[PDB]
């Protein structure tokens, strides 16, 4: 239907196209790639302006007509569902492998030769990383922990957290310690809740064995925590979605009152009738009650008499979260509870955070958890966005790190090393491949290259630099001065890489490369 | 192709100059703003009846439209500034803006890569902190010169509004109401009253917390020993919080039967509450003539309609609590002060206090005009007790009148002395847009800006780090001598706020704006 | 040579502002002075009026600048404060931009301007004390000489001999001798056709516009009477919801009537249980004050009622009588009625005029009321009109005592003076205080030109003659030519004179100050 | 979520939401069948996978 | 990111001077060698001449901007130097220009 | 004195373009090269100057790069009175053309 009013590419004119319009999109994120690289201005929808340099966000805000440049948004997709730390250098890396497989289209290679040259090169690639990977777990727990912090600090000294980074570096280390075993070394970062708010510093951030539920047991006379009970198995706490309340109408009471009499009955129903609640509450071994909705003034005047504390306006997400915590269930009904399904915790308590006065309400378990919560604070909305983001970086990173134990040095220098090996072994293929092995090469070279030029540095000449030392004395962790130092030796900077980042990086830019090349040809109708 | 679906991107080429071209704009709504003899621009909506003078930069700032994404993000660390410190908020957007003005030219002539400017400025801000510091003067003994400086304070946060004029008087109004606090920064314990008639010189300063909406149809109009007891309940009916209840009777009789039971309820109610052991009674809610003559007869005031002005103010001088459940006496806190009087003034009824618990609040009362007047009059006051009250907490201060911009230049140009190539030229630019605020000081007073700022530039570097602008006269004079300082802390806000919103537009290089929803 | 370029360019802002402001006050500036000329204004709704009342074609002419609509404020203020020069203020106003424009051009920044300006202008006040020839409010002639000079140039001049001393009267009800600041809003004038002028009433408590009960057996007039204000409308049940009901027999529609008959009875009750002697009812558009029926009641329940009182009307009865709003039915009690010893309506040639006097309570306040009548409309009209200005003279003489001649006298002694003491300024204020006294002269130049006189030789005479007298010497329309403005009876109130120099000045400097405009949206 | 607790604490295990084609392809494979409602549910419309 | 705004552009010119030289080279590159293409230029005379001659082509090829002429006077040095390769000179010149 | 001030820091800024136009042409960033350099020359080090051949800093004695006392005295010379003729200069009059 509607023949007319498409757009048709094909051909040698597409793979120019195709190329060309890959290198205007991806080049828009270039200035992301680096621990120095510079923010943009986004606009929402709703005309609201946010700056960031995460490059997903960038990426994701991009709404383009483009087929070719879309498929370097799924790119990123991947990469952040793998490993995370390489959402600009995987659209970096394999736009200059379009770039040069436009050169080599030029020359007269088969688009084709380009793949298969360039997936080779990759092998040659990837087996570098592997031959020349560490091991941080080699050693003990305590330099484990250690560098595991020492990988977030380095990380987190690119965001807003740097002033405060030590306290941020062990809430995203004990983050993941809380909810992994060391014999097993799986780590799921979906047990790792994130929250933040914005009010004070960084600096008041803290990572909580527990939930944060924020509330203030429905009465400001309230005791301020629920007790021990004498010894009891930590607290029990009820989870309904029914309000302590019997149920209210939806719009409007109506009901008749002949004479205050009349209202009185109707004021005792609702106190008798939470009185024989709070009685089954409290058989059932519960300490503290939490229901998704909010309760009545004479809810209140029954459970502070009686010494029955409960929780209000608890969200459905935010329940599920207690139970996760407290491996407990949701009940729909007061009636309904047993001590099987209530849930257990260490204590519940309000947490002062200095001088902040919303003495939050946390459900603690105080032992190895299903849930963590990365409490973060900032002096804007931008600076928790970022701070808390900052924090899923480096725990992307710690996971990383923990699942598998090998690293390599990743700020350029590992790049340098492999474009090394692949111009050394390209030599060697003794025929038409050539072509792509070096091109291969020259596109590895793109990323320490902008790392350095996004940073002030000369790209050529810092290139040039690394080259001379990886190979006229001997290949080592020899980096790009992003940060800053003396020297580029990458160790005594501390810039380290998971292995597995860097491998995947490599072998899904191909991938995307050769992805876009094997498209001889693109309809565009329109937008029904 | 590309970004399509009324998507807009400005990519580097352009976005390079737009992250500097719209917030150096922004400078330009409040440039002419600054100072004692700054100038007024006109605000007017497409209505045209909206038309309004104003110098009052947040005003200017937050009222006018902006059309570049890289402009807005500046008005907003403005408004932050407003928000959290109350003073300094012009300073901050017009050095703002002439940092990033220099900066372009760092990028348009120098090729300076905007990483090193950053880092440049960093170096350049500590620099002119550290200036602060070291010129930083405190009387933290001899509090009767303390409280002199609390007056220059107040004489130069006042400067430039309304109560310019009349800054004299209006000094001590601010620096007694901060001095009797001697303590807690919170403003909430001084109000503000705001009446019609006479004129601005005649604003006075009343310990007695004055509140401005009388009770009452007939009640007694002093009380003494009060103990005082806030409300949010009705006293009117029974039924309370019940929503839509109708009586269905067949007889106007069967009706005023409801009613009598409704008085049953009130006698209980108006009980239980006088069993709290109480003299005056507030309730957020209206209270009828059957539930005021309870508490009459017992000599309790009942004070209606409290809003919210109404509960936290009284509520905050009297010590008291709102108190929403009276189900059993002594069970909440009460407050307490000395005397409540029923008072005219400019035969208008307010409420008076004396004796308060812990009574150290006060109110400062306007006589204006009219209510454009009294309005600006109320701000004028609260900014300068802002900066007053942190004052009261930190007590250095520097001196003004561009003395401490040019001493911060002089540091600044100093550190550039031993520093990279590059980075230079961006600590000598941090240098040059400070030296730009005493030049708009200059200019707006209509004096010879060069002259002006020249020899100052010469007066401060060849010793005598004292002396700055008059603006009065257009010549230099010693700041001490004139009586021109400001708060340390303030003028350390104004350094360290303006050099993170350069930072802020420098990491700028491209904007994005997605499809409109 | 060169100088500074000011890429941006404010002063194209600061130039339109004058040149937009200028141009208003020049326009008005033919208008001033008894032989001032005529303007015609068609109006935007295609009405075309005649007038030569400043304030009025100032406020038809339609201004759209920014910042000459100014200029509408001043004789706002002008006419606030002092109530007479409302065209003066504006052409001076305009002069002074002039000056300003001068010195602008010269290289003075408009801050300069603005402050030296003020400094003149406040050696322009003194001197105007200086001037001033001192009367006492204790002294009713010199009051009424000066009301009925100012009236010299209304259609009727001659029955100010008796309107005059009843400005007086009113104003010294409320004018009490240890005051300055005299509120002229508490003396109300209430008009009716019918009689002549000297029927004119200095009332001591409050007038009213409408009329009392229309119905048969209405008693029309109180005595030793409790006055009640009522705010609601008593008038049969009409609820604007949807409602059904069904008919069968005339039974039920008369016992609906009955329900409207018995509805307005019960409100009539109830009120008279409040012992309320007179119903004095707020107008309101929702439903009628009162119903003819319950008239009827009232009537048999011996209570006069005023309908349709405008709401202005019951804010002069809630201060003077004592008595007080009553929101709703229920509400109506005695706490809330005033006193009054006598409430009638007068028929004079059909008047129909309701009065409440004799308070004689400790809730009384000092009101004042003014009876005006007159067989014409254009009788009553010029009579109140008269009055107004009268009253405005005289609180004028209150606030700031003393007189000083007109017909320019002020505005040459000034420019002298000012001319002079500038001799002993140094820089830029001396500059500016010789353009400050040379925009003084905009006054009894164009006074010449109105007059149809040589513009110079008029002033020129003036200044010379000034080197011997101070204030006797001035134009005088009725001479056509520079005579004694004393022997010419040409005298204008001290606060005149001095709100013209001071909110001129303060006009100046706002508009000076403005160097930009932005859209607000 | 109160189903699945309660046929959980009959150990019964539950998923749905599933779309008609993995609806059909799970019956079609255990031999059973579908029934809109139940109350009408008869035996034979029970499948067993191995 | 934010660079060198290049308000000033000379190099506007150097990439005016690269183009027209490269074009030239271009032109004469597919006559090289033994099986090298025939040029054939119309002259302002009208008549048609054909040959793969490197040298006689650039001077009928009536070059006109200032610096792509340069190219012809190399040719012109080969054949006063060598007398042979005056086509390859040229072409090797072109390629240098695209580096 | 003040209104003097900015003219004698412009001769200077002046007088820095050459080495500043030296670099350039050399094809060095002359941004980096003039601005240490003249912390150089500032910081003492009175003998440093551009090396235009290897793109760093280097001493002139050692590199032998030295200019007539008298020619930088005409250089300096002829270039302060050159500024001042059209200095003078605010105003064009032309005579019929021929």
């Amino acid at each position: 239907k509607d023949q007319g009013n498409k757009k048709r590419q094909h051909g040698l004119e597409a793979k120019k196209s195709h190329i060309l319009a890959a290198r205007s999109v991806a080049s828009i994120i270039k200035t992301s790639l680096g621990p120095r690289g510079l923010d943009k201005i986004l606009i929402s929808p709703d005309g609201e302006i946010t700056i960031t340099n995460d490059g997903a966000t960038i990426l994701s805000q991009m709404e383009l007509d483009n087929e070719i440049a879309k498929l370097l948004v799924q790119l990123s997709k991947s990469q952040d569902d793998e490993i995370g730390d390489g959402t600009t250098g995987v659209v970096v890396l394999a736009s200059a492998l379009l770039d040069q497989a436009l050169e080599l289209i030029q020359k007269g290679i088969h688009p084709i030769k380009i793949a298969n040259g360039f997936d080779e090169a990759a092998k040659l690639a990837i087996s570098k990383l592997e031959e020349t990977c560490d091991d941080i777990s080699a050693s003990n727990d305590e330099l484990f922990r250690d560098f595991l912090l020492r990988a977030a600090k380095t990380s987190l000294g690119s965001k807003i957290v740097s002033k405060d980074h030590d306290r941020f570096a062990e809430m995203a280390v004990e983050a993941v310690i809380n909810v992994m075993d060391k014999d097993r070394k799986d780590v799921d970062f979906d047990l790792i809740k994130m929250q933040g708010r914005v009010g004070g510093s960084i600096s008041d951030s803290k990572l909580i064995n527990g939930v944060i539920l924020d509330k203030d047991f429905s009465h400001p006379q309230m005791p301020k925590c629920v007790l021990p009970k004498e010894g009891s198995d930590g607290v029990k706490l009820a989870i309904l979605t029914c309000p302590f309340e019997p149920p209210k109408p939806k719009t409007k009471h109506k009901l008749d009152i002949s004479s205050v009499e009349e209202y009185q009955k109707l004021q005792t129903y609702e106190q008798d009738k939470f009185k024989e609640m709070i009685d089954d509450v409290k058989k059932a071994g519960a300490d503290v009650v939490i229901c998704q909705w909010g309760f009545d003034d004479e809810a209140n005047h029954l459970l502070l008499q009686n010494d029955l504390p409960a929780v209000r306006w608890v969200g459905g997400q935010e329940l599920e979260h207690i139970a996760i915590s407290t491996n407990g269930r949701i009940v729909p009904r007061f009636q309904d509870l047993s001590k099987d399904k209530l849930g257990t915790c260490s204590r519940i308590y309000e947490q002062e955070f200095g001088t902040t006065k919303d003495r939050m309400l946390i459900i603690e378990q105080s032992k190895e958890t299903k849930t963590v919560t990365c409490f973060v604070r900032g002096s804007n909305k931008m600076i928790v966005d970022e701070a808390e983001r900052a924090l899923h970086d480096s725990l992307c990173v710690v996971r990383n790190l923990v699942k598998d134990s090998r690293v390599v040095y990743g700020g350029g220098a590992a790049e340098v090393t492999m474009s090394l090996a692949v111009s050394e072994e390209a030599d060697k293929q003794r025929g038409i491949d050539q072509y792509a092995f070096r091109g291969f090469a020259q596109a590895l070279d793109t990323i320490p290259m902008t790392l350095a030029e996004n940073s002030g540095l000369d790209p050529i000449g810092t290139l040039s630099t690394l080259k001379s030392k990886q190979l006229k004395e001997k290949i080592s962790n020899i980096g790009v001065d992003c940060l800053g130092y003396g020297s580029n030796d990458m160790k005594e900077l501390f810039v380290v890489d998971p292995f597995i980042g860097k491998k995947q990086q490599i072998l899904l830019a191909t991938q995307l490369c050769r992805m876009i090349l094997k498209i001889d040809n693109v309809i565009i109708s329109g937008k029904d | 192709q590309i970004f399509g679906d009324q998507v807009t991107e400005e990519r580097a080429e352009n976005a390079r100059l737009s992250a500097f071209v719209g917030a150096i704009a922004v400078g330009d709504l409040v440039k002419s703003t600054l100072g004692p003899k700054g100038m007024d621009k006109l605000l007017q909506s497409a209505s045209s009846n909206t038309c309004m003078v104003t110098n009052d930069g947040a005003t200017i700032l937050k009222s006018i439209p902006l059309d570049n994404p890289a402009a807005k993000v500046l008005v907003n660390i403005s408004k932050v500034q407003d928000d959290e410190v109350g003073d300094g908020t012009t300073s901050v957007t017009v050095l703002s803006a002439e940092l990033l003005r220099e900066a372009e030219k760092l990028i348009d002539q120098s090729k300076i890569h905007p990483q090193t400017i950053i880092e440049g400025y960093r170096l350049a801000s500590a620099a002119a902190l550290d200036a602060l510091t070291k010129a930083a003067v405190d009387n933290s003994h001899d509090k009767t010169m303390f409280r002199e400086d609390l007056i220059h304070i107040a004489k130069t946060t006042l400067s430039s509004k309304i109560l310019s004029q009349d800054k004299d008087h209006f000094a001590e109004l601010a620096t007694n109401a901060i001095l009797r606090l001697k303590g807690s920064t919170n403003l909430e314990h001084i109000q503000i009253i705001k009446i019609l008639g006479g004129k601005l010189s005649d604003s006075f300063l009343d310990e007695g917390f004055i509140l401005a909406k009388k009770f009452g149809n007939n009640q007694p109009k002093r009380i003494e020993n009060a103990k005082i007891l806030i409300a949010n309940t009705t006293l009117d009916t029974d039924k309370v919080k019940i929503f839509g209840t109708k009586f269905k009777v067949d007889s106007t009789a069967k009706l005023a039967q409801l009613e009598k039971a409704e008085r049953e309820k009130m006698k209980n109610k108006i009980a239980k509450i006088s069993k709290f052991g109480i003299n005056t009674f507030i309730n957020r809610q209206l209270i009828y003539d059957y539930p005021e003559q309870l508490f009459t007869d017992l000599g309790i005031n009942s004070i209606e309609h409290a809003d919210f002005e109404g509960v936290e103010r009284l509520a905050l001088v009297t010590g008291g609590e709102v108190v929403s459940t009276f189900d059993e006496p002594s069970k909440c806190k009460l407050g307490e002060c000395d005397v409540i009087e029923e008072i005219m003034l400019g035969e208008q009824p307010f409420l008076k206090f004396s004796g308060c618990k812990a009574g150290e609040a006060c109110t400062i009362v306007l006589r204006g005009a009219t209510d454009q007047t009294l309005d600006e009059a109320e701000r004028s006051l609260h900014d300068a007790l802002s900066v007053l009250s942190q004052t009261t907490k930190e007590t250095r201060t520097v001196l003004g009148g561009g003395c401490a911009e040019m001493v911060m230049s002089k540091a600044v140009d100093t550190e550039a002395q031993n520093i990279d190539g590059k980075k230079s030229l961006a600590v000598e630019a941090f240098a040059r847009a400070l030296r730009q605020l005493p030049t708009i000081l200059a200019d707006n007073a209509g004096f010879d800006s060069s002259e002006l700022v020249s020899k100052l530039r010469s007066s401060i570097y060849n010793g005598i780090s004292t002396s700055g602008l008059d603006l009065n006269n257009g010549t230099i004079a010693d700041m001490r001598q004139l009586g021109i300082v400001e708060s340390y802390k303030l003028k350390r806000a104004v350094v360290s706020s303006a050099s993170e919103a350069a930072e802020v537009l420098l990491r700028v290089d491209n904007i994005i704006r997605a499809r409109p929803r | 040579n060169a100088t500074f370029k000011n890429k941006e360019k404010p002063q194209e802002v600061r130039k339109a502002n004058i040149i937009a402001a200028r141009s208003v006050a020049d326009a008005i500036r033919t208008s001033l002075g008894p032989k001032g000329m005529d303007k015609m204004i068609k109006t935007s709704r295609g009405e075309i009026i005649i007038s030569n009342d400043g304030h009025t074609i100032l406020k038809q002419m339609a201004i759209l600048h920014p910042v000459a609509r100014m200029l509408v404020e001043v004789s706002a203020a002008q006419d606030s404060e002092a109530g007479d020069g409302t065209t003066s203020v504006v052409i001076l106003t305009g002069a002074l931009l002039g000056a300003a424009e001068r010195l602008l051009n010269k290289g003075i920044h408009p801050t300069i301007i603005a402050d030296s300006f003020q400094s003149a202008a406040k050696r322009s006040v003194d001197i105007l004390l200086e001037m001033c020839h001192k009367v006492s409010l204790s002294d009713r002639e010199q009051l009424v000489r000066a009301a009925s000079t100012s009236l010299s140039s209304k259609i009727v001049s001659q029955y100010s001999s008796f309107l005059a001393p009843l400005a007086v009267d009113s104003v010294l009800k409320i004018s009490d001798e240890n005051s300055k600041n005299v509120d002229l809003n508490d003396i109300r004038l209430v008009k009716k056709v019918g009689g002549t002028i000297d029927d004119t009433e200095m009332i001591d408590g409050v007038v009213l516009t409408q009329t009392a009960i229309k119905s048969a057996g209405g008693p029309t007039r109180k005595e030793k009477a409790k006055i009640g204000l009522i705010q609601f409308q008593i008038s049969p049940p009409k609820p604007d919801t949807e409602n059904n009901i069904i008919v069968n027999d005339y039974r039920q529609m008369d016992k609906i009537l009955k329900e409207e008959r018995a509805y307005l009875l019960n409100i009539c009750k109830k009120i008279k249980k409040a012992k309320c002697n007179v119903l004095l009812i707020q107008k309101s558009i929702l439903r009628d004050a009162v119903n003819d029926l319950a008239l009827h009641f009232l009537s048999k329940l011996n209570i006069m009622v005023v309908k349709d009182i405008e709401r202005e009307e019951i804010e002069f009865l809630s201060k003077g009588l004592g008595c007080k709003p009553i929101a709703d039915i229920e509400l109506f009690t005695e706490d809330r009625l005033g006193s009054a010893d006598l409430v009638e309506e007068i028929d004079s040639d059909g008047s129909k005029i309701v009065r409440v006097t004799g308070i004689r309570n400790n809730n009384a306040r000092p009101t004042v009321s003014v009876v005006i009548r007159g067989a014409n409309n254009m009788i009553i009209d010029e009579t109140e009109r008269s009055l107004h200005d009268a009253l405005c003279v005289i609180r004028c003489l209150v606030k700031e005592r003393g007189l000083i001649a007109g017909g320019g006298a002020p505005e040459i002694e000034i420019s002298r003076r000012l001319s002079k003491e500038a001799r002993s300024m140094e820089g830029v204020q001396a500059f500016i205080w010789q353009e400050f006294a040379s925009a003084l002269e905009v006054i009894p130049t164009t006074l010449a030109e109105n007059a149809g006189l040589n513009s110079i030789k008029v002033v020129t005479e003036l200044r010379s003659k000034h080197e011997n007298g101070e204030l006797n010497d001035g134009i005088s329309v009725r001479r056509s030519g520079t005579t004694n403005t004393y022997e010419e009876h040409i005298l204008q109130p001290v606060l005149v004179s001095t709100s013209a120099i001071t909110l001129a000045s303060e006009c100046v400097k706002s508009i000076l100050r403005i160097d930009d405009i932005a859209f607000s949206r | 979520d109160l189903a699945t607790q309660f046929f959980a604490d009959r150990n019964i295990f539950c998923a749905g939401r599933v779309s008609a084609d993995d609806m059909n392809r799970v019956i079609q494979a255990v031999g059973g069948s579908i029934q809109s409602t139940t109350s009408d549910i008869k035996p034979e419309h029970l499948g067993t996978c191995a």
